Parts: C-alpha cells; structure tokens; sequence
RNA sequence: AAGGUCAUGGCUUAACAAGCCAAUAAUUCUCUUAGUCGAAGCUGAAAAGGCUGAUCGACCACAUUGGGAAUGAAAAAAUCC
RNA sequence: AUAGAUGAGUUUGGUGAUGGCUCUGAUUGAACACU
C-alpha cells in the first residue's frame, strides 16, 4: 500500500488551476534538448576547402 | 611480521629458513633481469631515443648523413622540396 | 545425484580498462570504477578498484576495455571473469582467439 | 554538471542586483531544468533559447528560433526575463546548497520538515518568501512539488 | 627561426593526419562493440592540431633548447631550465591523453618509432 | 596436472612462469597515554553533538611477577608444572 | 518529539571592530567548612 500510494503520486496529473494559468513555454526552448549533426555539414566542409585554398 | 616472529621463525628451523632464500634469491636474480633490461627501454625523459629523424632537426632536414664523431655518419631524412 | 554442478549464477557487468597483461598467463589487471560515502563529510569520493581478472584464451590486451564478471572463483586473487570486449586496443577483436562463454567456462 | 547550476545562481543574483531586464546563460539541459522550475515558481519572466544578442523584447514569445545544430550549438543561449515589483527584485538571493566539492542529498522524510520550517540535515527550515528546488528523478521540482510526489533527491539552491 | 618554421612543416607533412590516413595501413584505431564506421566531412585544411603533430613539434623544440643548454655556456642559462621542463611537460600531457584516446593505433606506433619517444617521456614523473 | 574438500581457496604437492601488494608509509620501529562499548551515567536547542567509561548489560584481559603444557565435547580454571 | 536555538562584566581620551578571560544554566560514585 505504500509503494502503490507513492508510485501514484510520483506519476499524478498536474493541477487544473495550474494549467489553466501558468505562461507558456514554447516546447521549441522547453523540450529541444537532443543538438543532431548539420544537415549541411558534408556542403559546408566541401565549401570551406575552396575558400581556404 | 614483526621482527620477534623473524628471528623466532627463523631459529625454529634454521634449514628449512635457508631453503625459502635460496628459492627466493631466484626469482630476486631474475627480477633484477628484467628490471634493467625494462630500465634500457625506459629511455631519458628528454631525449628519449634519439632517431635519424630527430636528428634531421638540426638541418632542417637539408643535411644526408649526420655528423661524424666514436659515431658514424649515418643516412638522415631529407625534405628537399624546402626553401627558405 | 552424486554430481555437484557449478552454481551457473549470473552477477553484475563492470566497465573496466586492462592495466596489466602478459605477466602471468590467463590473468589480467582490470581498473572498474566505483564510489564510496563518507558519512563525516556527507560526500562520495571516487573509490577505484583494480581487480584481478580470468583471461581462459589470452585475448586481452593492455588499455583495453572489457567488461567483467564477479563471482567466477579460479584461483586465490581472481573472483572475476571476462564477460566480452568493449573496444580493442592495438589490434581488431576479429584478430584476437574468442572468449569463450560463460556456459563454456 | 553541478558547477553549471552554481554558475546559474551566482549569475541572476548579479543579474538582478544590477537591475537588468534580461539576462543570458551558457544553453544546457541543466540551466533549462533550473530556469523551467524558476519560472514555474513565478520567479523568472521568460525562457528563450537565442544566438549571443537578445530576441526582440516585443515579440518575446512569437520568437521563431532557429534549429539547433553542430553549427551553432556553440552560440546557443538561454535568454531569462527578469522581474522586479515594489522597487525590489523578485529573485532577489539563490543561495545554492550542493556543489561541485560536494553534492548534498535529501530524503523525502527530510524534505517533509524542510517545508515547514524545521532544519534537516544540512537543510535549514524554510521561512515566509523561501523556496528550495530539488533535482529528483522526475525533474527539478520546488520542495512542495517533491514532497507532494513523494520523492527525494539532490539539493540544488534555496530561492528567497 | 628559419629552421624553426621549417621544421613545423616537416612535422605536418610528416605526421600529417591529412597524410596518415593514406600512408598508414591502419592510422585511425579499432572500432569498438557495435560502433561502425560512417562518412565524416573532409578537412577544409592541412592538419596542424592533432596530437601527433603537436608532439612532433614540441619534440624539434626540446632538441633545439637542450641543445643550446648543453653548448658553451648553456649552465649559466638558468631561466630557460623552466623553458624546457616546461615543453617536457606539454608532450608528457599530450602523449599520455593520445595513449588511450588512440588505443594503440598504428597512428600511433608510427609516432613513436619515429620521434624516437619512449615511455620514460611520459609514464611517470618528468623531474629536471 | 594431481590430491584434498559438502564446496571453495598453494589448503597440500610436483613441474614451469616472475609474479602479487604498495608507491600519497604498504611494512616496520621507538616514545607517551588508555581496559573497550551502549540514549549506561552527566550535559547541549541542535550537529555521524561533547565528556565519562561508577553502579546495570556486552566484550577483552588478569588472579604476586615471568616462562609453559596436559586433561577435556569445549580452557571457558582463583587448577596443574 | 513541531518549540528548540537568547545573554552579561571586562582593553580605549572616546567610537566601532577583533579577540581572550570571567559570570549567568545543568550536574558529580565528590571532598572540605559551618550545620
Ligand atoms: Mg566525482
Ligand atoms: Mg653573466
Ligand atoms: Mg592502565
Ligand atoms: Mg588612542
């Protein structure tokens, strides 16, 4: 029972009245945390090698 | 062990004592084999061991053998594509 | 009935770096990591281990990474075996005699 | 690791004793777990993640940035609105409590009397204005947040 | 001078990652568990910052100093004894973190035979 | 490799190898002091609090000092030499 | 166990600090003096 009771309230939904007037976050700064490779990267080195010659 | 339970063993059995050194007396020989053998390879700190291509520093790689002198002129690596 | 077969139990996996190899035949000096609490200042500090691990095929290097197993009892110091190769050193694993399974051991 | 966070606090106290409406912090997951919790709590205005010069103030949060690669995460910023009512600073002190010497950890029993103003530990009591965030498994949370959880975990700094 | 700067490009055209990669028959080392080897961007440049370079150069730069301490004179050359124990240090630092970041590449056995270095240039204590 | 073991371990033995632990004192030695511990006693608002180590319980040692063995299921004696 | 956290005298021509000393609290397998 206890470890039910406090498996329950780790994982419980947030308050209403905290939804309902909390600002907003765009998910753009509050969940893009993963940085991947430059999609550009391979075009990118290929042109900096011109430049530098 | 303390050095009571040294002279005490040792004086228990004054033979079978010496037959533990000699064995031991071995293997010291051959790890002092091996250490001066490992302290040759170890090198200087600086100098390392010195090679035709470190040599070739001092010519900038311009020079064919190296000084003489003891020595022996030895063949070194040249660069000379190299101007100044 | 009269048999008594080995425990054949599986314990935990330890990331390590071979330290030492070739000294002594089918045995190598594994560094694993580790951390130990001080209760007077209420800290952990790092508590590496060194252990001394079974190598059956002598396919280990030093500064390799492997990892390793406890409770493998084959001699007086070794209570750990190795389980795999995580990264190489000097030479490919394909390269190197395999390590035989722990059902194999 | 933790000496990012003890950065991020020393920086808003500076920040806001200099009186400044904005503010720019190194861009890690870490200083975003703190300034999410900070603004949860209502102690911050904004969270924007930018280059090394501020968005434009107006449009704050129809702010389009940019994706953040290889290319750029070297520049990547975390820009925090600061508040200031009644001629004071909303975010006055943040005091951190675990650092890099030492990472200090509280149980749930401990953050239970922590709430209410009794000390626990190296904890002290919180008093009327105080908030504590702590760094558990489910994410940075305010000490009432934790508790309401029920769930422990590493101390990160005291809010006045 | 002179010999100095053109040392550094017998150095990079030497230990050149840009020239290893073809000279070597197997420069970079082993992959490990799982890792597979996928295409990165090409160089925009020569290489001029990798380990093997640097050491290369502080090596031409230890022989041309322990040189001149040793010539005519050198003994009485007191501020330059931290000069040099202070270039032993900067190689001991890079061969001990290419040791395990190369896990014993043939990049980094041809580095070794060849600039002559030894495990006395970096295991222990350099103490001058 | 063999023996031993409920089993494990140079635990034991033969033959080989030169290792293993430590490098900031592992190891060894000298001097000074002390029976150890407990919400057992006293004390502080409190700290892995401080102090003590009476009466109580647990453990260690000793029986004028030093040097010893046997008996016995077991030394665990104010025994014995 | 959620009520539990306190001071005072004394350096200086004077002021603010620093820093000891002493007193204020509790106690003893206590001793001594007067009872
Ligand atoms: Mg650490
Ligand atoms: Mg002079
Ligand atoms: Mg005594
Ligand atoms: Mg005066």
């Amino acid at each position: 029972a206890r470890y039910l009771a406090n498996k329950r309230a780790a994982q419980a939904p947030e308050r209403l009245d905290e939804v309902f007037t909390r600002a907003t976050i765009r998910e753009s700064t509050a969940k893009n945390t993963f940085v991947p490779l430059d999609p550009e990267a391979f075009v990118k080195a290929e042109e900096a090698r011109i430049k530098h010659a | 062990i303390s050095q009571k339970e040294k002279k005490r063993k040792m004086k228990q059995d004054p033979y079978g004592w010496a037959q533990a050194q000699q064995r031991k007396a071995v293997n010291v020989k051959r790890q002092a084999e091996l250490q001066a053998q490992r302290d040759a390879a170890w090198g200087d700190p600086v100098k390392g061991i010195t090679t035709p291509f470190v040599e070739s520093f001092d010519s900038a790689g311009q020079a064919s053998v190296s000084p003489p002198k003891v020595e022996e002129p030895k063949p070194l690596p040249t660069s000379p594509h190299l101007r100044n | 009935a009269a048999a008594t077969k080995v425990s054949r139990k599986m314990f935990r996996e330890l990331h390590g770096v071979v330290v030492t190899s070739g000294l002594i035949d089918k045995t190598v000096k594994v560094r694993v990591g580790g951390q130990k609490f001080n209760k007077f200042l209420q800290k952990h500090f790092d508590d590496p281990k060194q252990y001394l691990v079974h190598d059956p095929n002598n396919s280990l290097r030093a500064g390799d990474v492997v990892a390793i197993m406890p409770g493998f009892i084959t001699s007086k110091s070794k209570r750990h075996v190795v389980k795999h190769i995580i990264a190489p050193a000097g030479t490919p694993i394909e390269e190197r005699p395999p390590i035989p399974s722990l059902d194999e051991l | 690791g933790i000496q990012q966070i003890t950065n991020m606090c020393s920086h808003l106290q500076n920040a806001s004793r200099a009186r400044l409406g904005l503010t720019s912090l190194p861009n890690t997951k870490y200083n975003l777990a703190l300034a999410l919790a900070l603004h949860r709590a209502g102690f911050i205005s904004s969270i924007t993640r930018g280059g090394p010069h501020p968005p434009t103030p107006e449009a704050l949060m129809t702010y389009e940035p940019e994706p953040v690669t290889s290319a750029n995460v070297a520049t990547r910023r975390l820009w925090v609105g600061l508040k200031y009512w009644n001629e004071e600073p909303v975010l006055k002190e943040l005091k951190p409590i675990s650092k890099p010497s030492r990472l200090v950890t509280a149980s749930l029993e401990q953050l239970n009397r922590v709430a209410r103003g009794f000390p626990a530990g190296y904890m002290k009591g919180l008093q009327l204005g105080e908030c504590l965030f702590v760094n558990t498994d489910r994410g940075v949370l305010e000490v009432r947040e934790a508790v309401e959880r029920k769930v422990g975990g590493l101390v990160l700094c005291k809010v006045k | 001078k002179d010999r100095k700067h053109a040392n550094i490009r017998r150095c990079i055209e030497t230990f050149g990652r840009h020239i290893t990669d073809q000279s070597l028959e197997r420069p970079t080392p082993p992959l490990a568990r799982g890792v597979e080897p996928k295409p990165q961007p090409v160089r925009a440049g020569p290489d001029t910052g990798s380990s093997e370079v640097q050491i290369a150069i502080l090596t031409s730069k230890i022989r041309a100093l322990s040189k001149a301490l040793e010539g005519h004179g050198g003994n009485r050359d007191k501020n330059n004894k931290r000069s040099l124990r202070r270039l032993c240090h900067k190689r001991q630092r890079l061969l001990r973190y290419m040791e395990r970041k190369e896990r014993g590449s043939g990049r980094w056995h041809h580095m070794l035979e060849t600039l002559g270095l030894t495990p006395a240039t970096w295991k222990g204590q350099i103490t001058l």
